[PDB]
């Protein structure tokens, strides 16, 4: 996969992903993207659902495929672990859930990206994770659970 | 003069109708934003459950 991340004075505080036509950015970061032709993007603020905008030119789009929907609780794919959770998102061990690790794309077995991560820094011995994904019909929806800090 | 005159002694009612009317033209068009404000908020908390 390619996802550029996000610097801010030397350090990493998060990453944008790339979807089939637009680019993906977190509200909750502050920096700018290491790719140059990403700077030169127009992306503009939006609500929880995180709306930005794919303005880059015809040479490199549809670089992964978003997920559709009929969506089984099986085995999913992820970069520091595995997820098995549909309706939730899985309780991930420690290690993974610390800072600036947000943007960070959710994939399934054909390397189709499911869910974006958003925050559930720690919430005991079981972690759940604050994605956006699509409900039913493709509507993009922000599943939050209690006590989620911006992760 | 032997009558008294009050507040609404010039009021007509051509001139009448027209202050009634930009009055309601202004409470049409709030009243008509304000339901739909709260018609998507309605479709956005029902999208997600």
């Amino acid at each position: 996969d390619k996802t550029f991340p996000i610097m801010l004075n030397g350090q990493v505080n998060g990453y944008a992903c790339v979807v089939g036509g637009r680019v993906f950015k977190p509200l909750h970061v502050e920096g700018r993207i290491d790719n140059e032709q990403l700077a030169a993007i127009k992306l503009k603020k939006a609500s929880i659902y995180d709306l930005e905008y794919g303005d880059v030119p015809q040479c490199m789009k549809s670089d992964t495929l978003q997920y559709t929907s009929d969506k089984p609780p099986g085995f999913y794919n992820w970069h520091h672990g595995a997820v098995q959770y549909e309706n939730n998102r899985f309780t991930v061990p420690r290690g993974v859930g610390g800072k600036g690790d947000s943007g960070r794309p959710i994939l399934d077995n054909k390397g189709r990206v499911v869910a974006i991560v958003l925050g559930g820094v720690n919430e005991g011995s079981r972690t759940a994770l604050s994605v956006v994904t699509w409900n039913q019909k493709g509507v993009t929806v922000k599943d939050t659970p209690e006590g989620s800090e911006p992760w | 003069a032997q009558h008294t005159e009050s507040f609404t002694s010039a009021i007509s009612a051509t001139a009448w109708s027209w202050i009634k009317v930009l009055v309601g033209g202004t409470s049409a068009f709030i009243v008509l934003g304000l339901i739909a404000t709260a018609v998507v908020a309605l479709v956005l908390f029902f999208h997600r459950h």
